[PDB]
């Protein structure tokens, strides 16, 4: 159950190769340099989980980098307005393969609070997306945690090692969605604290 | 089988195990520049790939390797291509000449500091090509910022190594050090000491005197690399310019070496982390009005101290 | 074991290139090139002069003939740089109003 | 270090053939700063190890420097006279052709006429060079001292904004 | 500049690095997710969920 | 000899390995991965910079042999950087040095 692109497709994966593209994916997940990019406050809370007291450093996200070509991830964190969306695009355009999309907040999933004349509703409508963040906005560790999401999506995809041989198709894997994996354990709740106490 | 052919491949042996070395402390250093900056920011740093995070340096590399290569359309491709090329080669060169032990040298040159001088000024030309090549203004001018400042500190960084070179009466390096074997350089090049640091930190463009936005891939990661085995490199040459270099009362000789050579490069780190950026004018005005008189005056102070006590 | 007459040779092929490239170019910046190319034959040839003679006399001249070459070339293009600025072309051909 | 002198000779013979006939200013430069480098190795092989020093550190490491400065000063593109290729036609460029090869065949058998024991090569110190420099060559520096004064002085003044 | 205005920058240059060193040498202030959960005070707003009644019945 | 021929081999093989290290890297990164007017103040320090670099090559020469020229060199340097120092005094005090006017 993976997905071509240049279709629901089966696993491709010499056992050599195999383990050229598990330390090609190692490496690539474990090494994620983030596009600085202030749009919201969504970014505000992106770059709280940057600092001391979250330290997204341990897992080695942390370089942030100002140019788009050397960075591979786009966290689009806040609202995508009219006037920005073809900065948001023109931005997205200049990185460079592999590249991962971050959604952070209501804004950047769906439009959020702001289903008004001058906000896209969601950055999904022209740039694909591969982790969604509910909140408005997230809490710097919810940021951590849909960081840790994009590095297993990233440890099982399988892209070409070189671009002169091989399958040149990108094959992203289809996961179970975090809902239906969550649903065996959110279901069993029973009590939680009451508001009154700190 | 002959001696001297065992000499021979005895001595290439020991300049490709320092050149490796230097390599390696260089982007294991980039990793510990991060640590420190973590450990200095009260955090952690990278400490998830691997048993403390010794595993991220190999994470970037493979990232860098696997990623795009990308030459931009209305470039210059040769130029481009040569200027991480410059600024990887000029400061290994620049290393090659550092006494680490001795026997432990790649080239006992009769030059010395001045083929350091040949390697900084090709640093600065790999600068200006980075800017030039990349086809982008906001670049272009930046270099021609950043190739003003290591201009108005390279003017003065021979002059402040010229106050070691008196006292040693040679540009050999094991000449230099051998002179430092009752009292380092430190205390009587004093001014030296400092000018040659502060130039050292302009020329290495390292905080707070700190073009790169359209590098990607491995000329990206070769630009850095560059950057901190030019720190490996300014920081060994002022270990063996002012510390004494190998010279120690009882430790090992190369402990001696690693242990000032580390201290200096944990110095650069927490002189990034530290202090703040001055403004161009101001550092400018720094380089010109103050550094180089005062490196002009403590060549004629230390010449004439060495000519009066020479009875 | 190196002639000297070979060192010779390789300077005045420097020279005579230089001059070449110096007089068939007529953008101003290719001439102040030339002229470096033709000054610094003329020290590498000072310098094998030297070398044969085992003098320091060589290099004494050799560091002052870059002390004029680098005089020189500042010299140059500050007048390219005027010369830019108030025609907004290096192409000397214009810069010939004076003759007769 | 025969070898080395020969083969540095001919890398600064083609590079500086390619700079005279080039037409982009940063490549024009980038093959001069090859010459002047094989410059510096042909002085290398023959033992004066100061004039090879100062080619990197002043000729191959401040003067061009200066070069490719005011060269992305004036973002010299390649206007009004790439599109022309004028020294490339052979009208422009075979007569001092001509002119250069018979000034160096000239020179040539006037260098091929003189006594000739060779160069051993020894090297000649920076120290022995600092020595003469200061000793029998001590009108020369304070002089040179005061040409690079003037240079300054001129460049200076024409070489403002306003 | 004046020999005292830069007297009292490198005083403080020096004191800046001593302060950022001290600070090495102080406790880290980083909470190590996600081995170390998280702690919410019970108002907070994350997660909607439907809830029931004591007899076991959706209040809803 | 024999030292001064090892050490200049392995000088040799230092350029080499360093040249073929920063090639094989720059040919990895290559080969391995899918694919999808200034102002006149530049000019005036980077002469500054010339002019004072061969004036620093001057005491450059010196500095290696100071006490071969004796106490007359010293007075001849002692003149040389006073020039120096008054040609420095000069450019600063018209403003040449000054970035911003
Ligand atoms: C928004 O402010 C910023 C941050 O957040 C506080 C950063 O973390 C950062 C990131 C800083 C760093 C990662 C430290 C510098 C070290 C780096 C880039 C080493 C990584 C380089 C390589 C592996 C290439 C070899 C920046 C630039 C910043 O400006
Ligand atoms: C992209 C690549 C571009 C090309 C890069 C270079 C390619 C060739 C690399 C290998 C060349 C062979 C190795 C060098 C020769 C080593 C031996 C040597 O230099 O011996 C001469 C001399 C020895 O001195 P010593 O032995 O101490 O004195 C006692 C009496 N003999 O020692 C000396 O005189 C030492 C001084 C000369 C050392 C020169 C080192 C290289 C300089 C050029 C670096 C280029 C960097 C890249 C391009 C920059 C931008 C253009
Ligand atoms: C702890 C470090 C101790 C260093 C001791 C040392 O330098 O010993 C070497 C030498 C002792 O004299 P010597 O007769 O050579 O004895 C050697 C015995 N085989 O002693 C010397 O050569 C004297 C060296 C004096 C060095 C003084 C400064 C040392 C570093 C202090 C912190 C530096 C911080 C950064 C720089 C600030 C400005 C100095
Ligand atoms: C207002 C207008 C401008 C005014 C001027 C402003 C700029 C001032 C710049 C001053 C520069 C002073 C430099 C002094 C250097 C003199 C020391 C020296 O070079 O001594 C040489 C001698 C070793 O030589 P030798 O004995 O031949 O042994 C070599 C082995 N072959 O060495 C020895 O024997 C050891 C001597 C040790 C001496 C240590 C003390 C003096 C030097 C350190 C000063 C530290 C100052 C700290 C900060 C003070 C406040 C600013
Ligand atoms: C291989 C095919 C071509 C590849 C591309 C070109 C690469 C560079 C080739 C030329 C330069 C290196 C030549 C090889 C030198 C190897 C070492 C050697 O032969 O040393 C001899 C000598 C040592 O000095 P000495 O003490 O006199 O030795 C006598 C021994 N008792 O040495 C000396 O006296 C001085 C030795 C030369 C000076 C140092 C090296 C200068 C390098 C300048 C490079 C310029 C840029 C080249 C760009 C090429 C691409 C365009
Ligand atoms: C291995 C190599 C690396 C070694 C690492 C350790 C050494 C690192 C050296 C770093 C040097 C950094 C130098 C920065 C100089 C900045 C100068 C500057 O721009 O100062 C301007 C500032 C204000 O000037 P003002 O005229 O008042 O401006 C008014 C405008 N509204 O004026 C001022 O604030 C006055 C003071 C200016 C700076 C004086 C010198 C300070 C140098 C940095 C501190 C060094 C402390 C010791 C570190 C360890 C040494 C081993
Ligand atoms: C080219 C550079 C030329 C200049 C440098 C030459 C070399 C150094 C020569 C000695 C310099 C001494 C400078 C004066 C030190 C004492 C004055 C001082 O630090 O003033 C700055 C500041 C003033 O206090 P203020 O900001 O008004 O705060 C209110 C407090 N009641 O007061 C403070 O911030 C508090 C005191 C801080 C003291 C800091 C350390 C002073 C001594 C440093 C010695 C050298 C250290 C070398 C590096 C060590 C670490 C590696
Ligand atoms: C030996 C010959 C020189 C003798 C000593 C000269 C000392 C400085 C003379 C002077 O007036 O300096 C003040 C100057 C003020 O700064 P500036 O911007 O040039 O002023 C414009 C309008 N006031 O500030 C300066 O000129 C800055 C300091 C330059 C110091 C150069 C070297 C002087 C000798 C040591
Ligand atoms: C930043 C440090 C760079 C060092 C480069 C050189 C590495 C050479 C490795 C040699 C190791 C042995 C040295 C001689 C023996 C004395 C020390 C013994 C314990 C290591
Ligand atoms: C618009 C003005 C252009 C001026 C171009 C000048 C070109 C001069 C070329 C001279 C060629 C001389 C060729 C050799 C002549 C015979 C040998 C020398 C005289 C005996
Ligand atoms: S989702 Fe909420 S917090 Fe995030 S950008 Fe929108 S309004 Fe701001």
């Amino acid at each position: 159950d993976y997905t071509l692109t240049r279709e629901i497709v089966t696993d491709p994966l010499n056992v050599f190769m195999g383990k050229l593209n598990d330390m090609v994916n190692w490496g690539r997940k474990n090494s994620i340099w983030p596009y600085n990019f202030g749009l919201s406050c969504c970014y505000v809370e992106m770059v709280t989980s940057f600092t001391a007291v979250h330290d997204v450093a341990r897992f080695g996200a942390e370089v942030l980098r100002a140019s788009p070509r050397q960075a591979d991830l786009m966290v689009v964190a806040g609202t995508c307005f009219t006037k920005m969306a073809p900065v948001i695009q023109r931005l997205y355009d200049q990185m460079l393969e592999p590249k991962w999309v971050i959604s952070m907040g209501a804004c950047a999933n769906s439009g959020g609070m702001y289903d008004i004349y001058s906000v896209v509703q969601g950055v999904d409508k022209f740039i694909p997306v591969d982790v969604y963040i509910p909140g408005c906005p997230p809490r710097p560790e919810a940021y951590m945690q849909a960081l840790m999401l994009l590095q297993e999506s990233i440890g099982k995809e399988r892209r070409p090692l070189s671009w002169v041989v091989g399958d040149q198709g990108v094959y992203r894997a289809n996961m179970q969605s975090e809902r239906e994996r969550k649903r065996g354990e959110r279901i069993a709740v029973t009590n939680l604290r009451t508001p009154d106490e700190i | 089988i002959s001696p001297e052919l065992i000499e021979i491949l005895l001595t290439i042996l020991k300049a490709v195990v320092i050149l490796l070395v230097v390599v390696t402390c260089g982007a294991f250093m980039s990793f510990g520049e991060r640590r420190l900056l973590g450990l200095f920011q009260n955090r952690y740093g990278p400490n998830r790939v691997g048993w403390g995070g010794s595993l991220q340096l190999v994470a970037d590399m493979i990232k860098m390797f696997f990623k795009e290569d990308w030459i931009p359309k209305f470039s210059d491709r040769v130029i481009f291509t040569l200027a991480p090329m410059i600024a990887f080669t000029s400061l290994l060169l620049a290393f090659a000449i550092v006494p680490v032990s001795p026997g432990w040298v790649v080239a006992d040159l009769n030059i010395g500091i001045l083929f350091f001088l040949m390697m900084a000024g090709l640093a600065v030309y790999a600068v200006l090509f980075a800017g030039w090549s990349s086809n982008n203004k906001y670049s272009l001018l930046g270099a021609m910022r950043a190739s003003a400042q290591t201009l108005s500190y390279e003017v003065f960084l021979g002059l402040s190594l010229m106050g070691v070179v008196a006292q040693a009466g040679s540009f050999n390096m094991t000449d230099i050090v051998n002179s430092q074997a009752h009292v380092w350089n430190v205390i009587p090049q004093f001014f030296g000491f400092i000018t040659f640091a502060i130039a050292g930190v302009a020329v290495c463009h390292r905080h707070p005197f700190d073009y790169h936005i359209e590098y990607s891939g491995m000329k990206f990661g070769l630009f850095f690399v560059g950057e901190y085995i030019g720190i490996v490199t300014i920081s060994a040459l002022m270990v063996t310019l002012f510390f004494g270099g190998w010279q120690g009362p009882l430790l090992p000789p190369f402990i001696w070496f690693a242990l000032k050579t580390a201290f200096f490069m944990m110095m650069f780190i927490l002189i990034r982390a530290s202090l703040p950026r001055p403004r161009y004018d101001q550092v400018m005005s720094f380089g010109w009005k103050i550094c180089l008189p005062l490196t002009l005056i403590n060549l004629l102070v230390t010449a004439a101290v060495i000519l009066w006590q020479a009875q | 074991m190196i002639p000297l007459q070979h060192g010779l040779i390789l300077a005045a092929i420097l020279f005579v290139l230089g001059l070449t490239g110096l007089v068939i170019r007529r953008n101003l910046l290719f001439m102040l090139i030339g002229l470096e190319i033709m000054i610094n034959a003329s020290a590498l040839a000072f310098v094998v002069a030297g070398s044969y003679w085992g003098q320091t006399d060589g290099q004494v001249m050799y560091i002052l003939a870059i002390s004029l070459a680098a005089a020189e070339a500042s010299i140059g293009l500050a007048l390219l740089l005027q010369l830019h600025r108030r025609r907004q072309n290096l192409n000397i051909d214009s810069v010939s109003e004076m003759r007769g | 270090m025969e070898f080395a002198f020969y083969i540095c000779g001919l890398i600064a013979i083609l590079a500086t053939l390619r700079v005279i006939t080039h037409t982009n200013p940063v490549h024009a430069l980038l093959y001069l700063i090859i010459s002047l480098l094989a410059i510096s190795g042909v002085f290398f092989s023959l033992g004066a190890y100061f004039a090879g020093a100062l080619e990197i550190i002043v000729y191959a490491g401040a003067i061009m420097v200066l070069f490719v400065f005011v060269v992305m000063m004036l973002n010299l593109g390649g206007s009004e006279i790439e599109q022309e290729r004028q020294w490339l036609k052979p009208q422009v460029w075979i007569g001092p052709a001509i002119l250069s090869a018979i000034m160096l065949v000239v020179i040539v058998y006037a260098i091929l006429g003189v006594n000739d024991q060779g160069i051993d090569g020894t090297p000649i110190s920076a120290k022995a060079v600092g020595i003469t420099l200061f000793g029998p060559y001590v009108l020369a520096v304070e002089l040179a001292s005061m040409l690079l004064l003037a240079g300054l002085v001129v460049a200076f003044h024409v070489g403002r904004e306003e | 500049m004046t020999l005292k205005e830069l007297l009292v920058g490198f005083g403080t240059q020096v004191r800046s690095i001593w302060m950022i060193g001290l600070h090495a040498f102080a406790k880290r202030e980083t909470r190590m997710y996600p081995e170390e959960p998280v702690y919410l005070p019970p108002r907070y707003r994350g997660r909607i969920v439907l809830t029931r009644d004591p007899d076991g019945e959706e209040r809803c | 000899s024999t030292e001064v021929i090892a050490h200049h081999w392995a000088f040799a093989i230092f350029l080499i390995v360093a040249i073929g290290l920063c090639c094989l890297m720059l040919v990895g990164g290559w080969f391995l991965g899918g694919r999808a007017r200034l102002s006149a103040k530049f000019y005036l320090v980077a002469m500054f910079f010339v002019i004072f670099d061969v004036e620093a090559l001057y005491l450059f020469a010196w500095s290696t042999s100071i006490r071969e020229s004796g106490w007359v060199g010293f007075v001849e340097a002692a003149i040389f950087i006073f020039v120096l120092l008054a040609g420095l005094v000069y450019l600063v005090r018209i403003g040449a040095l000054d970035w911003t006017p």
